[PDB]
């Protein structure tokens, strides 16, 4: 039943064997892939171009997914999925695409935006393939603490580990967004939800808080210097490390209380003592949320009301 | 569709044309359109997010066009207006609408008055008279507004424990204007 | 030293702490029959507003 | 095509059937128009006769007016007194005749520099009623008088000044400088002789 078809740039080629009721449909597919790839040149190793058969793989394994959706059925289903696993089958050794991008910085050629990009396509992929996270995974370590030959204790961050903490924000959101978007859109939501609930909080908030247009349009993002003022800053943190929570939760296959009991304990730096509270009254995904919710409510109130209590004052030049 | 009005033979651009030039927002509600006598344009823009009636086209006793020029945004909430009145007049084919010039100025005067001046309307003074202002207390409140108004973010004028708020000199404007901008309403001042 | 300033969003805000609710600034169909290029900022906001500049960075903040 | 020239001004509209070309000026059609779906492929001519034929119409004060294209613009008769020079510069006559209620050109022949004339356009607004209205008569022949003249009268139009046409004698003015005129002052219209 199998016809073969290359995927293809510069000298590096991927050979991938097709279906019957398919090869019409996938060769459509690789013209119009073909035509997306920037020129090769001196090894591929500009910031378009794919470095090695494992990354142009996940490149046409992005721009299939990009013509897809969840909800209709779709006539790239069929090679979508197939590409999905000839990637897994061929590239991954059964690990997670995060030791293969290891893999591909150590040895291979070194790219951190290019792993990146890679990891983006495949957890992307799969999620607009219906094809879920849902089976708990060989996380070697989450094995063996649950064996017994370790054990887990969960430190949450707090503010001032990095000039350009919201750009944590924006990384999550644009590469993992087929896990934490949800969140994302909770938070800015609810968040949007504290300031109208709230008094005279539209004052703190002099340039708003939209936090899902800033997400979108790069351009309308305001100075570091509104983005790190507490009032928005200590929530927009906090959802930033439940975002890390969640990838780390989903990705393993378990819900959020099932991380939360491989864990002998959790403890917060500053402001991040609110999220490990939050952390362990967690159960399902259901009852993610309101947990959720408990938490950047409190750093929303933190916030907005020592800011009001000692606000930035210019510092004479 | 006259493209000039006039005042006192000199022929200006029309003014109605002009106010109701197109543009994003605004919404125009020509009410009992078919018969003349009766007809009322109507239009209402978005006045801080709701929207609301701006300007009121319609015709008065004895042959009288008058635009209704309406400011939302006043001291009370209570809507104010500026009657500008035009004469309409078939016989001169080519300008037929002229403006009511007797007390133009009087109008205009007469509602900024009600926006600036907590007082009866009294254009009465002698322009080489002071003009006695009103005392005023500084609220600490009345401070962090101007401040973060016209965004002046000194510490001085900020909030501190074991500091008293101090004034940005910005703010004496908020202070004496209404005692400074009374001086150019007199008659013998008379202005547009 | 060269400063970068910039004018507010709306006008409102001045108006408000001011005392100043003349129709040119808030209201278009007003500024528009003046004939004036649209909303007009407070000419009183710019003088704060640049006064401010010369408060920081010539007296080294020090209001007094 | 020949046909046509013979016909023009009669409403009759010739068509090539034989040829699909392009007229720059519309005189006739291509083989194109006895194709054509759009209301584009009926064009008729003017008939002159009916397209301006003169009429009459009612003021709501009931007067009577000769209804031409151009009484239809300027709301009056449609007769003018032409600029003259010995006879239209005086600011007398020209009033007397702008209200007996007609269109009369002030002669430019007779001033000589922008206050002079200023003298005479004031007074016949002195004179001229409330809403009433005049015209210039400027002699392109004369490069002085073109030059303090035109600046006078954009500047006299920018204060609001009655006077609401220019005719230019002697020549017609260059695609430029005509321009010039009719964007530059505040005119009805411009006449051209």
């Amino acid at each position: 039943s199998t016809r073969p078809l290359t995927l293809s740039h510069g000298s590096l080629e991927h050979v991938l064997l097709v279906p019957t009721a398919s090869f019409f449909i996938a060769s459509q597919l690789q013209e119009q892939f073909n035509k997306i790839l920037p020129e090769p040149t001196e090894g591929f190793a500009a910031d378009d171009e794919p470095t090695t058969p494992a990354e142009l793989v996940g490149k046409f394994l992005g721009y299939v997914s990009s013509l897809v959706e969840p909800s209709k059925v779709g006539q790239f289903d069929q090679v979508l999925n197939l590409c999905l696993t000839e990637f897994e089958n061929c590239y991954l050794e059964g690990n997670d695409i995060h030791a293969l991008a290891a893999k591909l910085l150590q040895e291979n050629d070194t790219t951190l935006v290019k792993t990146k990009e890679l990891i983006k396509n495949y957890i992307t992929a799969r999620i607009m393939a219906k094809r879920p996270f849902d089976k708990k995974s060989n996380s070697a370590l989450f094995r063996a603490v649950g064996e017994g030959n370790a054990q887990l204790v969960a430190i949450f961050g707090g503010q001032g580990n990095t000039d350009d903490y919201f750009e944590e924000l924006r990384d999550l959101y644009q590469t993992y967004h087929v896990l934490v978007g949800d969140l994302i859109k909770f938070s800015a939501e609810t968040l949007s939800e504290l300031i109208r609930t709230t008094l005279d909080a539209e004052k703190v908030f002099t340039q708003g808080l939209n936090i899902l247009e800033w997400l979108e349009n790069p351009s309308n993002t305001p100075d570091k210097d509104y983005l790190l003022s507490i009032p928005i800053s200590c929530p927009l943190i906090g959802v930033i490390q439940l975002a890390h929570y969640v990838v780390t939760a989903k990705l393993l296959g378990f819900t959020p209380g099932e991380l939360r009991s491989y864990l002998k304990g959790a403890t917060g730096h500053s402001q991040g003592l609110v999220t490990a509270v939050a952390i362990a009254e967690t159960d399902s995904w259901e009852s993610f949320f309101v947990s959720v919710r408990k938490a950047i409510t409190v750093l929303f109130f933190i916030g907005v009301r020592c800011y009001e209590a000692y606000p930035n004052t210019s510092l004479p030049p | 569709l006259c493209s000039f009005i006039t005042q006192d033979k000199m022929f200006v651009s029309n003014p109605i044309r002009k106010v109701f030039k197109p543009s994003q927002g605004m919404v125009v509600e020509i009410s009992n359109g078919n018969t003349s006598s009766k007809t009322v344009v109507t239009l209402s823009e978005p006045v801080q997010g709701e929207l609301k009636p701006t300007v009121i086209l319609k015709l008065l006793k004895e042959n009288i066009i008058q635009m209704e020029m309406i400011e939302n945004r006043t001291m009370d909430g209570k809507p104010v207006s500026l009657p500008l009145l035009y004469n309409f007049n078939p016989d001169n084919g080519f300008a037929p609408i002229s403006e009511v010039m007797e007390d133009r100025n009087q109008r205009i005067k007469e509602m900024y008055w009600k926006l600036w001046i907590d007082e009866p309307f009294n254009l009465d003074f002698d322009p080489r008279d002071v003009i006695k202002g009103k005392d005023f207390e500084i609220t600490a409140k009345e401070v962090y507004d101007f401040t973060h108004a016209v965004g002046n973010n000194c510490e001085d004028f900020v909030s501190r424990p074991d500091r008293t708020m101090l004034a940005p000199m910005d703010f004496a404007i908020v202070v004496g204007w209404r005692a400074i901008i009374k001086a150019i309403f007199p008659n013998t001042v008379d202005g547009d | 030293a060269v400063l970068d300033s910039y004018t507010p969003s709306t006008n409102e805000p001045y108006a408000r702490v001011s005392g100043d609710l003349n129709p040119i600034h808030v209201s278009r169909h007003f500024a528009s029959y003046a004939n004036l290029p649209g909303t007009i900022t407070h000419g009183m906001f710019s003088s704060a507003s640049v006064r401010a500049l010369i408060e920081n960075w010539a007296a080294d903040s020090v209001s007094s | 095509v020949l046909t046509h020239r013979n016909k023009d001004g009669t409403g009759v509209r010739v068509i090539v059937a034989g040829t699909l070309d392009i007229n720059p000026d519309d005189d006739y059609g291509f083989k194109q128009e006895i194709f054509d779906v759009t209301s584009n492929g009926l064009k008729k001519n003017p008939n002159w006769l009916e397209e301006y034929h003169p009429k009459l119409i009612k003021n709501k004060s009931g007067k009577i007016f000769v209804e031409t294209k151009f009484s239809k613009l300027i709301g009056r008769p449609p007769l003018l007194v032409p600029g003259m020079t010995p006879c239209t510069v005086s600011p007398d006559f020209v009033a007397a005749t702008t209200n007996a209620g007609y269109t009369i050109e002030l002669a430019g022949g007779g001033y000589f520099s922008a206050a002079g004339m200023t003298a005479a356009i004031d007074s016949v607004v002195s004179q001229i009623e409330k809403g009433s209205t005049f015209g210039i008569n400027l002699i392109y022949v004369n490069p002085f008088m073109l030059q303090w003249g035109i600046p006078l009268i954009k500047e006299l139009r920018s204060k609001g000044y009655p006077i609401q046409f220019l005719t230019i004698g002697a020549g017609v003015p260059s695609l430029e400088v005509a321009s010039e005129y009719i964007e530059t002052l505040g005119l009805k219209y411009l006449g051209l002789k």
